[PDB]
């Protein structure tokens, strides 16, 4: 018998109870920063044929960067 | 954060010379603070006399000195460097009057007096002196001054201030009182002076504990109020 | 590590200081001098072209020593300063004592013999400012000087220093031309290097200096030119360099 | 919109003032009137409560040495 | 008990309104509508008992209690110092109600080396750990420090360790109370003359009157046995004075 | 670099000299003062903010003058600025004593700049760490020269140092015109001090001192609290 692989949590990747519990609402303004935030990491993993609609890989990394808090 | 430090001459990254801003913290080691406030027509300096034994000489602990007839300082930091600023200042004072032919303004003594300490954060061959000059005078046209000024050599008009062990506690005491303006008579300037030191150490003020000095606009002259009149001032205050 | 102070030699006999001072001198500006009979030159370049820097200078990187003697700067502000104080003065010294123009060589001499006493003396930082000279007198006519800031100079008909000094100077020898270096060549070729060793193109005549000088009824006229001069001079190398086009 | 503010709490009065207060000064500028609310027993924010907490999260130089400036 | 500390009244009563209040009735906290606070800064002199106090809280809290010295954490290997922060805030995580009372933090809390960047590393991982991602927890800090000053100005904030409370040495008034409660357990019959001890103990900290009754207590194992007289308290702070200078 | 930052007389290996950038960091963490450069005359402006009621606004002031034609701004020691002040002071009257002409801008900046420069060729004598800002009305023409300790003596038209320095200059080149005049140019300056000053700018706390055709002197309170009050 071949046994399912055990990386559940490993790393300490965010089980089901570990939610931050933070809405979009939740935070206040950040509408660009909100938005450009939802378009590489949230947009493309949902919608991934509009962005191989265009011909253009969705970006991977992106740097939130700015004065503390 | 202990930075370059090291040398008082050299900057840190940041743009702070670490060595100078010891030197407020060696202010504070003496367990003193003495507080000035700025009446209507008058300026008094209130400082710390603890005489940790009963062998020292009284007459001889204090932290008031008079500089010239009309302008007196109080004392707080390492008392050797206060001792030598005193000297400075009353050489500095002396300078001016026969330089210039009048009594030198309260402001331009610890002007120059700050300008000395500033030499010395800059060129490394004295040490800073780690203690601040609090200066009283009526000067004829501007009425009653006080200026407190730094070892880092920064000199300002202070209707009131403070510096020692509990400098932020009384400064804030003072921000609570000057604001709700009043009439700063010479008893409400003693009375003022007298709640500071008593609220920011919370003790009752034995006559031998303090030392006050009082200048007025009447009299120019820097006078040190003996323990009976103190003793009456806190009197007063109790009732 | 042997770079602590300016006065220590290293195992190989080596001036690290020296040597830290004088590659500083790519973060200097550059400016260059071209060949040229009866005439020489020297151009400069305005990194600091902010539109809220207000102009009043219009010499903040070209200086004159003698009334026969110009020369650029290039390395720390400061530095700059007070070696140009010191050549005037050294200048209007010899002037003085000799009631004679200071012969060129003898004032770059009088720079290198104070710079390097500061290489030598401990307590002293190197002055890490390099420095063209232009100048005429009689005993070699128009003479271009090249100073270092270790204290080393050198006679040159053609060569640049900071930014892009190495690209300045292999483009300055492809087209090096001896003996036919008229003054107006002169002025095309300063125009058409710093067309590419400055990175921006178009070479905008408000952020580029040209400092000439020439011998006029002897007088030695030293000229800068202002914004027109240099207006119709990069637009007679952008028409020239229409022309090279028609080769595709 | 959480916290339970009192009427005469109006918001804009503070959100004018020119002090550069990040998100995370905002947040304790809040979450410390609602401290010094819950001090004096009181279990709606006033109006006095958020003057004084904005003082305290404003006033960030506190020390310094009056001679860098 | 809070009585065993003498004279902190005031500090007292906040750091149990900043503490105690979140553990036991957070039912006021979550009416208001704000998160409830978590952390306390004690500062003060060194010796003037704010381990104590931490210790009084952990134990009418009766909740787990960690003590830490800060100094000790920052270790010479990198990724060690911000590890042991980890280990304690994942260790907290298991065991809750936690009272995490950190030791002087002025290493650890307050630039061009290794060395240095690391406390920059490590101070990251604390605040990481307070407030941050993960579980934001209801384990509560006592984060104790000697320098004030030196302490960065992010690790004053509301969910981040805020109400800097002053614990000076021990007050006028409060070396009769410490005195009596450190000596009260010792048999002395003798009356007392306290004003006399408290006067000639002088920029005494609170350790320093438990030495002196241990002392005292030390006179009289080396004599009878029975305290009986005040030369022996005044001998004692002279020696709790000279001898542990 | 790293450990060649102490030294201000010892080249690093790209030949930097760090503690001169330090110096100019230890400016550019002071109190924000502008000064902008009119057809008409030369405006500084300087917010001289208290940490507390407690002490007098009127006692020390940051727009100074020199001579009866120019003044001075600065963002950073203090201390250090006054025997700045104090130096140029005694340049300038040594100028009017040798040449019976009052010292012309460009002049009075240079030899500033060089006495900034003297502190930084030396080991043990520390870096001016304030930047300058010197106006002038002479020959016919405003001036606005701005001098760092590194000695470097700029020709800025409008500028600001001190703290948020960036969002200064960001402002300007967008409300600066050269056609402007005094009066507007009165009203530019308040605003650039605007977007960084953390407060209400009450009359005590922006002092402005405009450099004209009579010369230059101090604001007032009066005038700056009539100002202040036109533009809010
Ligand atoms: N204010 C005080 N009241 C009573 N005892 C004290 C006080 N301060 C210190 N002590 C005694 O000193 C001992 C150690 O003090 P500690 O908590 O280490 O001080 P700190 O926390 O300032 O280092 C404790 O066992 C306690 O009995």
């Amino acid at each position: 018998d071949v046994l399912p692989p055990e990386a559940d949590s490993s790393i300490m990747m965010l089980t089901s109870d570990q939610k931050p519990d933070v809405m979009y609402a939740d935070i206040g303004g950040m509408d660009i920063q909100k938005q450009e935030v939802r378009e590489a990491v949230e947009l493309p993993l949902t919608h991934f044929e509009l962005y191989k609609q265009i011909g253009i890989d969705p970006p991977r990394g992106v740097l939130m960067y700015g004065p503390p808090g | 954060s202990a930075g370059f430090d090291r040398h008082i001459t050299i900057f840190s990254p940041e743009g702070r010379l670490y060595q100078v801003e010891y030197a407020f913290k060696a202010i504070n080691q003496g367990g003193l603070t003495s507080v000035a406030v700025r009446g209507k027509d008058c300026a008094v300096i209130v400082t710390q006399k603890k005489v940790p034994d009963k062998l020292l000489d009284s007459s001889t602990v204090t932290h008031l000195f008079k500089i010239t007839e009309n302008i007196g300082c109080v004392m707080t930091g390492m008392t050797a460097d206060s001792r030598s600023q005193v000297q400075r200042a009353r050489y500095e004072a002396a300078n001016w009057k026969y330089k210039y032919g009048y009594e030198i303004p309260v402001d331009m003594l610890c002007k120059r007096i700050a300008d000395i300490s500033q030499v010395y954060t800059q060129n490394a061959e004295m040490r800073p002196l780690g203690c601040c000059m609090i200066l009283i005078g009526i000067d004829e046209e501007q009425g009653p001054q006080v200026y407190k000024c730094d070892p880092a050599g920064y000199y300002c008009g202070f209707k009131a201030t403070a510096a020692g062990v509990k400098q932020t506690e009384s400064t804030s005491f003072l921000e609570k009182k000057v604001k709700k303006k009043f009439d700063w008579t010479f008893e409400q300037t003693v009375e003022t002076a007298i709640t500071c030191l008593s609220t920011v150490l919370s003790i009752d003020f034995k006559p031998s504990e303090i030392e006050v000095g009082v200048v007025t606009v009447e009299n120019p002259k820097f006078r040190i109020l003996t323990e009976a009149e103190i003793d009456a001032h806190l009197v007063a205050l109790a009732e | 590590r042997y770079d602590s102070r300016t006065t220590i030699f290293s195992p190989e006999g080596r001036l690290y200081q020296v040597e830290y001072a004088m590659e500083a001198i790519g973060h200097a500006g550059t400016c260059l001098g071209i060949l040229a009979n009866d005439g020489v030159l020297l151009a400069a370049e305005r990194r600091n072209i902010h539109k809220l820097l207000d102009e009043v200078f219009f010499s903040e990187k070209i200086y004159k020593l003698n009334e026969d003697m110009a020369c650029s700067v290039a390395g720390i502000t400061s530095d700059a300063n007070v070696l140009t104080n010191e050549l005037r003065l050294i200048a209007q010294r010899y002037l003085l004592q000799y009631q004679e123009p200071i012969p060129c060589e003898q004032l770059v001499t009088a720079l290198c013999d104070i710079k390097q006493a500061y290489t030598q003396f401990g307590g002293k930082r190197p002055f890490g400012v390099s420095l063209l000279y232009i100048g005429w007198d009689k005993h070699y006519g128009f003479q271009l000087y090249q100073s270092d800031p270790s204290g080393n100079y050198g006679g040159w008909k053609a060569t640049c220093i900071g930014n892009n000094s190495a690209a300045a100077v292999s483009m300055l020898k492809q087209d090096y031309k001896e003996g036919e270096m008229t003054l107006k060549s002169a002025l095309a070729l300063a125009i058409k290097v710093l067309n590419k060793t400055m990175d921006v193109s178009k070479l905008s005549a408000e952020k580029v200096e040209i400092a000439t000088l020439t011998r006029e009824n002897g007088k030695t006229v030293i000229r800068v030119l202002k914004q027109k001069e240099v207006e119709q001079l990069i637009k007679k190398h952008e028409e020239e360099e229409a022309k090279a086009e028609r080769e595709k | 919109s959480k916290m339970n503010l009192s009427e005469e709490v109006d918001l804009e009065d503070y959100v004018a003032r020119p002090d550069k207060i990040s998100g995370a000064d905002i947040n304790s500028i809040c979450q410390e009137s609602g401290m010094l609310a819950v001090r004096e027993n009181r279990y709606i924010v006033l109006a006095k409560d958020f003057e004084k907490a904005y003082k305290t999260v404003i006033k960030k130089d506190e020390q310094e040495h009056e001679f860098y400036k | 008990s809070y009585s065993e500390i003498g004279g902190l009244s005031e500090q007292i009563r906040e750091l149990r309104e900043v503490i105690e209040l979140p553990l036991t009735n957070p039912e006021l906290f979550q009416r208001v509508g704000i998160i409830p606070p978590k952390g306390c800064l004690l500062y003060g002199p060194p010796g003037t008992g704010k381990t104590l106090l931490a210790r009084a809280v952990a134990s009418q809290l009766d909740c787990n209690f960690l003590k830490v010295v800060s100094s000790s954490i920052v270790d010479k290997y990198i990724g060690e110092s911000a590890r042991l922060i980890r280990e304690m805030f994942n260790y907290a995580r298991d065991h809750q109600p936690c009272i995490i009372f950190m030791d002087e933090i002025d290493a650890i809390g307050g630039e061009g080396t290794s060395a240095d960047r690391e406390i920059q590393r490590t101070l990251m991982e604390l605040l990481n750990q307070m407030d941050g991602f993960d579980t934001l927890h209801r384990v509560k800090m006592i984060m104790a420090t000697n320098r004030p000053d030196t302490l960065d100005p992010a690790l004053l904030r509301p969910g981040r360790l805020d109400r800097k409370i002053h614990i000076d040495l021990p007050n006028e008034q409060a070396r009769l109370d410490i005195l009596k409660i450190h000596a009260g357990p010792i048999t002395k019959h003798g009356e007392i003359d306290y004003e006399a001890i408290v006067k000639l103990s002088d920029g005494f900290n609170g350790a320093d009157l438990r030495n002196v009754c241990t002392e005292a207590g030390m006179f009289a194992i080396r004599a009878d046995h029975d305290f009986v007289v005040q030369e022996d308290f005044m001998k004692a702070v002279r020696k709790v004075a000279d001898s542990k200078k | 670099e790293r450990g060649y930052s102490f030294s201000l007389t010892t080249f690093s290996p790209s030949g930097k000299l760090v503690q001169i950038e330090y110096a100019l960091a230890a400016v550019a963490g002071g109190a924000p003062s502008v000064g902008i450069k009119a057809a008409n005359g030369v405006v500084l402006a300087t917010e001289k903010k208290q940490k507390s009621i407690l002490y007098d606004e009127r006692s020390v002031h940051k727009v100074e003058p020199i001579t009866k034609h120019i003044g001075l701004v600065y963002s950073g020691m203090g201390p250090d600025y006054r025997v700045l002040v104090h130096r140029a002071r005694k340049l300038a009257q040594q100028y009017y004593l040798v040449y019976q002409e009052p010292i012309p801008t460009a002049q009075l900046v240079q030899r500033v700049a060089s006495v900034m420069q003297e502190y930084t060729q030396s080991g043990g004598v520390r870096p001016f760490g304030v930047s300058l800002l010197i106006c002038g009305w002479n020959e016919g023409r405003p001036y606005l020269f701005q001098s760092d300790p590194s000695g470097a003596y700029f020709a800025w038209k409008a500028t600001a140092m001190g703290k948020n320095y960036v969002n200064g200059k960001t402002f300007l080149e967008k409300r600066y015109n050269e056609d402007l005049e005094l009066e507007d140019a009165i009203h530019t300056a308040i605003l650039t001090l605007k977007e960084s000053f953390e407060g209400q700018m009450t009359e005590d706390n922006i002092e402005v001192g405009i450099c004209n055709e009579a010369g230059f002197r101090r604001l007032t309170p009066t005038e700056v609290k009539d100002y202040l009050a036109a533009i809010a």
